[PDB]
């Protein structure tokens, strides 16, 4: 019954520590996978309004927003691949946020140095690693030194809860079946399936 | 045309497999 | 002086962790010999105690 | 609204009515056997074969 | 960095946390050391 | 949209229900060793 | 210039795994309960 | 006497065709739901925005797919994690146009393949065996789960789940090549051990057991006549193939005991699934295999290529080339 | 094989040259990578992949940024690309080392190695030193 | 012959892909046997006691007033977003100013004062409580004034 | 709306409110000045009808067929700005910036699903009078841009400014003289510009807020998918909100 | 477009287009990017160099850094799917 408990704790331990950025900050966790992909979005949305885009209009190559999208509720959110992060409440991004999503004119006007400083260290330290260590992404090369705390916090706990989730189907399977009185095997005097109906 | 093939051989597939499970010969002592 | 203090509480609990299980698992050691375990029990509960002193008094 | 944040997705009272009248029925089906059942009778061992 | 009057045991403290591992090999020793019975 | 959510509300909670109270109806004593 | 974070680590690393077993061949000089 | 007794005797009753059970009473709605649902989908299913970007997937035979290349599409990247059944949809037409069949049958599936396990757990204890067989199945339906669930919940998105078809399957594994390195990680070499072993094994007890048959045929009736159902005598003379293993590599290497060799039997592929699916779960949230790329160097300081280096190179031609127009930014950080 | 040929680097704008220490060589690697890796990595920019590390793009700032001197300038001293206004406040400086705590044990005898770095790497690995991906 | 080197101890020691010399490839001692970095003493390019430095955590706080005298308007209005948006934005380099320039013992505690104030205006603002939100951001501004005339 | 700020980020995610206008309340009149600038336009479709032949009682008469969104709630277009021009008679009104385009994809009777450009890009609008009145009325023409870019790749690896300009997986194709030439439009990706026409109605001023608002409607052209197919042609009406300063 | 003649002129012959490359193309002159190269790029399509002047917003240090390339610039006919691609076509090294 434990087993089964604190199998269901680890995997939430485990989210707790890939998702949540208030129990667990990212000053010290690093950022969390959506918080990083949204920090990248960030950063290239203020690189190129400082070249003079004006991003709540440009269009990327599917047609949606190259930088500025809405959510399928309604939002305006980061465009890219990032539209799956829309939910994503990082603290360094909560200061742009109206109630229809990022307000438009805080973008064009108030985005503050520390801001692009912090999108930037959680752009180029996302959560994306090697088991020996090496930063980025499976296709990059050997210089940087770095997994995130969070995939070393998620990615332990989900091995060891399922791996207690099996403890707990180990345990109850035997711990029935000794009540019962048949975890040694089947009785040759009384065999059970013996003494039931013929089964078509 | 050939997406008649395809639902065909599969829903064949599906019925050799109810045949099988449903009409199969019962395994008998003695 | 902490430096030196903590240094000797490695030695002594190097000393009990090779003979406390040593004393406990033959089946008469401890009751014969349990005043000398409990004496080095007390040093080193009271090197802990001076070593957190003197900590706290550097500080 | 599915990203809202509603206890057990009860966004009506129609969905929290269909709850309690599905539990509650089957409830009452397992009263018929396990209600009117002594509150004081124990047993030692790891399992009990009380009665039907 | 460990405080400075504690620096001088640093290599011992590099060496601490492998100690649970070699727990799990003592029951292994202590088991063989007996013959498994 | 809302009528299929009563039907599928009402369906799941049928279907738990029997899973709960089926295991609270004396499961460990359906062995065949005794009752 | 001795390097002697290598040689304290390699030392203490010894020293540590020698004591589990120095536990259980003394208690099987001892023939105390194992 | 009672009604409730009544049923509840006929749900765990062994006497049915199928056993039911009270796990049966999640397994059976669930999985059918999921099996109507999937049959329906794959014929005749309109194509499926994926990756958000309203470019949809053709995945059904009705729009022009065959056996391999249909799939049941997974669910746009512009819903994500987002839970999105029929009734937060507005029409079905908007519910197939963002890939709502994959998160109906997937959510039904895995529900109804962790009830078919505990449904094995519930027949063995009806029947008397002891338990664990449904510990056996739990490393397939941890792959199922770490594929359909666990991978969607690390990286983000139910579009990021392995599709519901053959061609779509290998779309999922080399894009996770590309993005985590599988080939290199320890954990997929461990189940390819538990793939290749299992089925060395099944090969390896599979022969020497048809080896060291008796004889109890001639040589017109097949020799599976020789085996009666309901026997209690041994069928084969393990002994013969025990002597016989013995001498093939050297005699401390071989199982005289066949519980031992049983049990070992049970415990190399599920072991090595359960790793391997502890693989999926972990490159969830991008802790990925070994990187290798750049290791040797020489002298000057140059970098001497490997055999890494070179599945780098293939890892580099499917990740510029998957999701093609999703990527807006260097990174593919999802 | 690191002889003193390939060890020597341009110094200053008006193109002296000098030889790194293997000291120089070996330091300014771990340097480098611990402090500047992350956005760096390879010689690329990943936050501004228009201005990158190879020598190219260092002839075509506007403060000329090809030598030891005037990458230790720019580390102590950060403006655009076209040298007009400071980017101190967005990019690791000594002049923003109260922002950057990275920046705040850092000789000048480091930023040499660190400028040494950026400078001996095209001549060691000549387009995979801010070539990206394609040279993986 | 190959270019050996047992950790340290046998061999070259001072070459490019040696991983457990600690500090003995460097002339200059580390901060620690785990670290890259030098100390934090002199020769170190930062000064902490510098002049642009100062002056960067006094325009942090000449500005802070400035947002947080703007915190009525949007009271006045219903803008609750914009109150605790402007408590976050620019304000968030206020704290690292705050606490870099309090260095006696009464400048901590006449800090921590407008730092109570400041998560009073913050609180009053989640909870929508108009008077609550001004009786608390001029709170913050009049202990925002008592630790700058400080020094 | 006044009342939509009232609200945190929390309180509207999810709930569908983003993608809505502000209503506003009252009849009034608003003179812009000079200097006069509409900031934050929305603009929400709450009708679309794309034009098909369609087979009625005996004849086939085309209609403006009614047809259903795919895309949730992702098509409002919003924070729309640009300077309100006073002529000599008439007001008009140049959009600028914002969100000014929305991708919007709607199905046909049949399984016909229709993706456009919802958008009021490059939009001119001419206006009757000086004044924003309950009774006011602007419009004027607009571009719509092509539906993809030059950067998309179509499922043979094929686009505009990049990709492979044949069909790659058919190499016998290139043989002969005549080559691959009845692939032409499939191989040739070519960015169309098409024009659009909104025709909005103001009809609830409020004075106190500088806040306009009334209903639209608008026409224009779906995706040609890189001058592969005839664009249809879509109608949509809505709602719209603006303030004017 | 298949076979879009003025292919150099985006970023490869030394030569830029003004109306049609991305703002990567100024990289290759000192003191264009990115201030310079961003005004370019941000606004309409140009008859010839010579409106390049015509920028609202420029400099005097602005205009003599573009008059150092004027041997480099050209206006050619602004195709529109290389006009939306100028502040960011996509590529990154
Ligand atoms: C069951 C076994 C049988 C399997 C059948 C499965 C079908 C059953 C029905 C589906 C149940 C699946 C659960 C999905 C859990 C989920 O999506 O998990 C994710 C959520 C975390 O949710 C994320 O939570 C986030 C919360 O962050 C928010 O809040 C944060 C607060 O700071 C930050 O601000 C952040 O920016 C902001 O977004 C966002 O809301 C994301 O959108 C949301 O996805 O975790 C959680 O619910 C908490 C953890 C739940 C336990 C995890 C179990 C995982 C399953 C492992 C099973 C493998 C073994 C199977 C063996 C059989
Ligand atoms: C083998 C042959 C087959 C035998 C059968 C298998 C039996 C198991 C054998 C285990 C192998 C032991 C390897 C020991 C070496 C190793 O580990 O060595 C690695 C390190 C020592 O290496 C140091 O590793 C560091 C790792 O980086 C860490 O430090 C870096 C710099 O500090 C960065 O901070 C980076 O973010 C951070 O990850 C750096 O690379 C250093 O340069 C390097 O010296 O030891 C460690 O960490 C020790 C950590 C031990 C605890 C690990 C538990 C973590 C649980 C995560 C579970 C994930 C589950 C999925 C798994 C798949
Ligand atoms: C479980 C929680 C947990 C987590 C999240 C971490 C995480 C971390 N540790 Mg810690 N640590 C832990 C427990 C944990 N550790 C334990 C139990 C010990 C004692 C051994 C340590 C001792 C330790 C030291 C000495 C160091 C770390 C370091 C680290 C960091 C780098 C990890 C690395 O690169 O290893 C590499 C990854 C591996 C070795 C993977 C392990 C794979 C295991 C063996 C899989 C086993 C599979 C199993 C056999 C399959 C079948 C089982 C089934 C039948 C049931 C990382 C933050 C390093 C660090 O950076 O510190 C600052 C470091 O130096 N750890
Ligand atoms: C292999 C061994 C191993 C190791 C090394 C770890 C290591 C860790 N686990 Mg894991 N865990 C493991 C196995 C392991 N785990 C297994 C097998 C499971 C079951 C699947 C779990 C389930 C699990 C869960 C559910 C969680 C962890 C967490 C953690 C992390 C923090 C542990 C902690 O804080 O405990 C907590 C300590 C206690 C409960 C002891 C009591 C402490 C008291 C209550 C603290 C009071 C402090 C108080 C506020 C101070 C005030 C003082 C003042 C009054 C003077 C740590 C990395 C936590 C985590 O951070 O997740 C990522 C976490 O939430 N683990
Ligand atoms: C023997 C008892 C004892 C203990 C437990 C301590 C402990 C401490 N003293 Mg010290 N002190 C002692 C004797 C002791 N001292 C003596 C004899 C003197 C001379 C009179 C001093 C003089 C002294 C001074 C002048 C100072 C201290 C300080 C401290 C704290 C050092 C870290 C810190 O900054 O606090 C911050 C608080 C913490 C780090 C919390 C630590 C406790 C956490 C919650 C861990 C406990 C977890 C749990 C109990 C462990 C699990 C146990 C098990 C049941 C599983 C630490 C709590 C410093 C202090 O108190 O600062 C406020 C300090 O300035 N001490
Ligand atoms: C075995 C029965 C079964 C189960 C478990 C499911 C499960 C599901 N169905 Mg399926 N379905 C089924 C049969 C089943 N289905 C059948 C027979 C049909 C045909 C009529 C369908 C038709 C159908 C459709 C069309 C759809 C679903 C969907 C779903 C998903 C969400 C439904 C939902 O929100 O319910 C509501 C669930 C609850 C209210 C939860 C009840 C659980 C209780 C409250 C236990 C909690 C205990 C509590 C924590 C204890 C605390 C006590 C303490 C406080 C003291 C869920 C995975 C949807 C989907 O797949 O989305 C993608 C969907 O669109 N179903
Ligand atoms: C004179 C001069 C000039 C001098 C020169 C010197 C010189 C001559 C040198 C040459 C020396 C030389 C190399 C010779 C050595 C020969 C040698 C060994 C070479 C081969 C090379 C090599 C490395 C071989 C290793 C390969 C090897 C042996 C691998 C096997 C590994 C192994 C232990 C496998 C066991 C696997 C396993 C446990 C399977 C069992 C599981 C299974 C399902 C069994 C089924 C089963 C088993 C039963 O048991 C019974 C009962 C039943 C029912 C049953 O189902
Ligand atoms: C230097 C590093 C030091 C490492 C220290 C150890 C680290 C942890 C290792 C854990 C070892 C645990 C031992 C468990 C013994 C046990 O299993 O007994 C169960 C039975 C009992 O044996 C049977 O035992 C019977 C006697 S009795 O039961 O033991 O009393 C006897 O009758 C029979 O003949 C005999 O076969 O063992 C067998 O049936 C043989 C199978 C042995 C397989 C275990 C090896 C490891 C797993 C294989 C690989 C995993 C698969 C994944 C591959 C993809
Ligand atoms: C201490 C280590 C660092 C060094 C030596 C360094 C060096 C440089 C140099 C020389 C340039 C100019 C390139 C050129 O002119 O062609 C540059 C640009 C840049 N660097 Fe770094 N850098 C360091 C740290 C970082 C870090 C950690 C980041 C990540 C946050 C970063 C991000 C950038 C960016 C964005 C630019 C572009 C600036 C611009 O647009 O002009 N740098 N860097
Ligand atoms: C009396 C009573 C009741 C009721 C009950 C009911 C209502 C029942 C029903 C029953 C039923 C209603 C049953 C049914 C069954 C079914 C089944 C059991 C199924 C099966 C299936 C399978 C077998 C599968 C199939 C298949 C095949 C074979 C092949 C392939 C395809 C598929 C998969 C499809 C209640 C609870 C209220 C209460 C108490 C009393
Ligand atoms: C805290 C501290 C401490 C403590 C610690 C300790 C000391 C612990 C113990 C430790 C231990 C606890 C150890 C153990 C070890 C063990 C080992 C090292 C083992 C291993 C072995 C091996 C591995 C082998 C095995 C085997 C056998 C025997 C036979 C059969 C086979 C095999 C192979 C399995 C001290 C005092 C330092 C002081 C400082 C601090
Ligand atoms: O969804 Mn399926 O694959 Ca995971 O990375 Mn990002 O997102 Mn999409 O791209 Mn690559």
């Amino acid at each position: 019954y434990s087993l089964a408990a604190i199998s269901l704790m680890g995997f939430t331990a485990a989210l707790y520590s890939w998702y949540n950025n208030t129990a667990y900050p990212s000053e010290l966790y690093g950022p969390t996978g959506p918080e990083a992909s949204q920090a990248q979005a960030f950063t290239f949305l203020v690189r190129d309004q400082r070249l003079g885009a004006n991003v709540s209009s440009a269009q990327g190559p599917t047609g949606l927003g190259k930088y500025l999208m809405r959510s399928p509720s309604g939002e305006i959110i980061f465009g890219g691949e990032t539209m799956r992060f829309w939910d994503l409440r990082a603290p360094w991004v909560e200061p742009l946020r109206g109630p229809n999503g990022l307000d438009i004119n805080k973008i064009k006007n108030d985005i503050q140095p520390w801001q692009e400083r912090r999108a930037a260290e959680y752009m180029t330290h996302a959560p994306l690693g090697s088991l020996n260590s090496v930063g980025g992404v499976a296709t990059e090369i050997n210089s940087v030194n770095y997994v995130s705390p969070r995939s070393w916090l998620c990615c332990s706990h989900f091995f060891l809860a399922f791996f207690f989730l099996v403890g707990h189907w180990w345990h109850s399977g035997r711990a029935r079946a000794a009540a019962a009185g048949f975890e040694k095997g089947i009785n040759r005097a009384n065999e059970p399936v013996l003494s039931m109906r013929p089964i078509d | 045309m050939e997406a008649l093939v395809y639902t065909f051989l599969l829903i064949g597939t599906l019925m050799v497999i109810f045949f099988a499970v449903f009409f199969r010969e019962t395994p008998r002592i003695l | 002086m902490i430096t030196l203090l903590v240094a000797l509480l490695v030695l002594i609990s190097l000393g009990l962790v090779v003979t406390v299980p040593v004393a406990l698992a033959t089946p008469g050691e401890w009751e014969i010999a349990k005043g000398k375990f409990n004496r080095f029990f007390q040093i080193w509960v009271f090197l802990v105690i001076v070593i957190a002193a003197a900590d706290g008094i550097s500080s | 609204t599915e990203g809202t944040n509603e206890w057990f997705g009860v966004d009506d009272l129609r969905l929290l009515a269909v709850l309690f009248l599905g539990h509650w029925a089957i409830l009452s089906l397992w009263l018929g056997s396990y209600g009117d059942s002594n509150e004081d009778e124990d047993f030692f061992g790891e399992i009990d074969y009380s009665a039907r | 960095r460990l405080p400075e009057a504690y620096v001088v045991f640093s290599p011992i403290v590099d060496v601490l946390p492998i100690i649970p591992v070699f727990f799990l090999l003592l029951a292994f020793v202590w088991q063989a050391a007996i013959g498994f019975r | 949209m809302l009528t299929l959510k009563i039907l599928v509300y009402t369906t799941v909670i049928f279907f738990v229900s029997l899973f709960i109270f089926g295991f609270l109806s004396s499961d460990p004593s359906r062995n065949p060793n005794r009752k | 210039m001795i390097n002697w974070q290598v040689i304290g680590q390699l030392m203490s690393t010894a020293v540590i795994m020698l004591a589990g077993p120095a536990v259980i061949v003394l208690l099987a000089l001892k023939k105390g309960n194992l | 006497v009672s009604l409730w007794e009544r049923f509840c005797a006929w749900i765990t009753s062994t006497e049915n065709r199928l056993y039911i059970g009270w796990f049966g009473c999640l397994m059976f709605p669930t999985l059918l739901t999921a099996t109507s649902c999937f049959i329906i989908a794959f014929i005749a299913a309109p194509p499926v925005d994926i990756d958000g970007i309203r470019e949809p997937v053709a995945g059904s035979l009705l729009y022009g797919n065959n056996i391999i290349s249909g799939a049941v599409v997974p669910s746009s990247n512009a819903i994500g994690m987002h839970f999105y059944p029929i009734w937060e949809a507005a029409s079905i037409d908007e519910w197939l146009y963002n890939g709502g069949p994959y998160q109906l049958i997937v959510l039904h599936f895995l529900l109804g393949v962790s009830a078919y396990m505990g449904r094995e757990w519930e027949l063995s204890y009806r029947l008397g065996m002891r338990p664990w067989i449904f510990v056996a199945f739990s490393a397939p339906v941890a792959a199922a789960s770490a594929v359909f669930l666990v991978y969607p919940i690390g990286q983000g998105s139910f579009s990021d789940g392995m599709p519901l078809g053959i061609s779509g399957t290998f779309n999922f594994m080399l894009v996770f090549q590309a993005e985590h390195n599988i080939l290199m990680h320890p954990f997929h070499m461990a189940g390819v051990a538990g793939v290749f072993g299992g089925s060395l094994f099944s090969a390896m007890h599979g022969s020497l057991v048809t080896s060291s048959l008796i004889r109890e045929t001639t040589e017109n009736e097949s020799t599976n006549y020789g085996y009666k159902f309901g026997q209690e005598e041994e069928t084969y003379n393990i002994v013969a193939a025990h002597g016989y293993f013995g001498r093939l590599i050297f005699q401390y290497a071989s199982f005289n005991n066949s519980r031992a060799l049983h049990f070992f039997l049970a415990l190399w592929p599920v072991v090595g699934i359960w790793i391997t699916s502890m693989g999926i779960s972990t490159m969830a949230f991008n802790l990925n295999g070994f990187n290798f790329n750049q290791s040797v160097v020489d002298s000057q300081g140059r970098v001497i290529n490997t055999w890494a280096d070179i599945l780098n190179r293939a890892n580099l031609g499917i990740e510029v080339m998957h999701e093609r127009n999703a990527h807006n930014f260097p990174l593919d950080l999802a | 094989d690191l002889d003193e040929a390939t060890r020597t680097v341009v110094v200053d704008n008006a193109g002296n040259t000098t030889v790194l220490t293997p000291e120089q060589v070996k330091r300014g690697k771990r340097l480098f990578n611990a402090t500047c890796g992350a956005c760096h990595v390879g010689g690329i920019t990943k936050t501004n992949p228009n201005v990158g590390l190879d020598p190219e793009a260092l002839s075509l700032a506007t403060p000329r940024r090809d030598n030891i001197s005037a990458l230790v300038d720019y580390i102590k001293n950060p403006t655009t690309y076209d040298g007009l206004e400071s980017i101190a406040e967005v990019h690791p400086s000594i002049k923003s080392a109260d922002i950057y705590p990275r920046m705040r044990s850092l000789t000048d005898e480091d930023l040499y190695s660190i400028a040494g770095h950026i400078m001996l790497s095209p001549k060691i690995a000549s387009e995979k030193w801010g070539g990206g991906k394609i040279y993986y | 012959s190959p270019r050996f080197s047992v950790f340290g101890l046998v061999g070259d020691g001072t070459s490019y892909s040696e991983g457990a010399a600690y500090g003995t490839d460097q002339a200059d001692k580390l901060y620690s046997p785990y670290s890259v970095y030098s100390p934090e003493g002199e020769k170190s390019l930062y000064k902490p006691d510098n002049a642009e430095y100062l002056a960067r955590k006094k325009a942090v706080l000449a500005e802070t007033k400035n947002r947080l005298q703007k915190i009525p308007a949007y009271v006045d209005k219903k803008e609750w977003f914009n109150v605790k948006d402007e408590l976050t934005r620019y304000m968030y380099e206020t704290r690292g100013a705050v606490r870099s320039l309090s260095s006696s013992v009464t400048q901590k505690e006449k800090a921590e004062v407008f730092f109570r104030a400041l998560e009073d205006t913050y609180g009053a603002a989640t909870l929508k409580k108009g008077d609550a939100v001004k009786a608390s951001n001029d709170k913050a501004i009049a202990a925002l004034d008592a630790f700058t005339a400080t020094l | 709306k006044s009342q939509i700020n009232e609200l945190s980020y929390l309180q509207v995610k999810g709930t569908g409110l983003a993608n809505r206008c502000a209503e506003v309340v009252g009849e009034d009149s608003i003179k812009p000045k000079p200097g006069a600038k509409l900031v934050d336009m929305c603009i929400e479709p709450k009708a679309w009808a794309v034009e098909e032949e369609v087979g009625k009682a005996g004849k086939t008469e085309k209609k403006f067929v009614n047809s259903k969104v795919m895309t949730r709630q992702t098509y409002t277009l919003d924070a729309i700005e640009g300077p309100i021009t006073v002529d000599g008679g008439k007001i008009t009104f140049n959009e600028k910036e914002g969100i000014d385009y929305a991708a919007t994809t709607v199905q046909l009777p049949g399984g016909e699903r229709v993706p456009f450009l919802f958008t009021v890009k490059d939009l001119v609008a001419k206006g009757n009078g000086d004044t924003f009145k309950p009774g006011f009325q602007m419009g004027g023409d607009f571009n719509t841009p092509s539906y993809r870019t030059g950067l998309f790749l179509d499922p043979k690896g094929r686009g505009g400014t990049t990709g492979y300009d044949m069909a790659v997986a058919l190499p016998a194709l290139q043989l002969g003289e005549e080559g691959d030439a009845e692939l032409f439009g499939e191989n040739n990706k070519v960015f169309d510009i098409t024009q659009g026409r909104i025709e909005m109605e103001v009809n609830k001023v409020n004075a106190e807020d500088s806040e306009i608002g009334g209903v639209f409607v608008a026409t224009q052209l779906s995706d040609t998918d890189m001058g592969s197919k005839t664009p249809k042609k879509v109608l949509t009406k809505g709602i719209f909100y603006a303030k004017v300063d | 477009v298949i076979d879009y003649e003025n292919i150099g002129y985006l970023g490869g012959s030394s030569i830029v287009d003004i109306n049609n490359a991305n703002v990567r193309a100024y990289l290759k002159m000192p003191g264009m990017y990115p201030t310079v190269a961003g005004k370019i790029v941000s606004h309409g399509p140009y008859s010839g160099v010579a409106d390049l002047y015509k920028i609202p917003g420029l400099s005097s240090a602005e205009a003599d850094v573009i008059k150092k390339y004027e041997s480099r610039l050209t206006a050619k006919t602004p195709s529109p799917d290389y006009v939306i691609d100028r502040i960011n076509n996509g590529l990154y090294r």
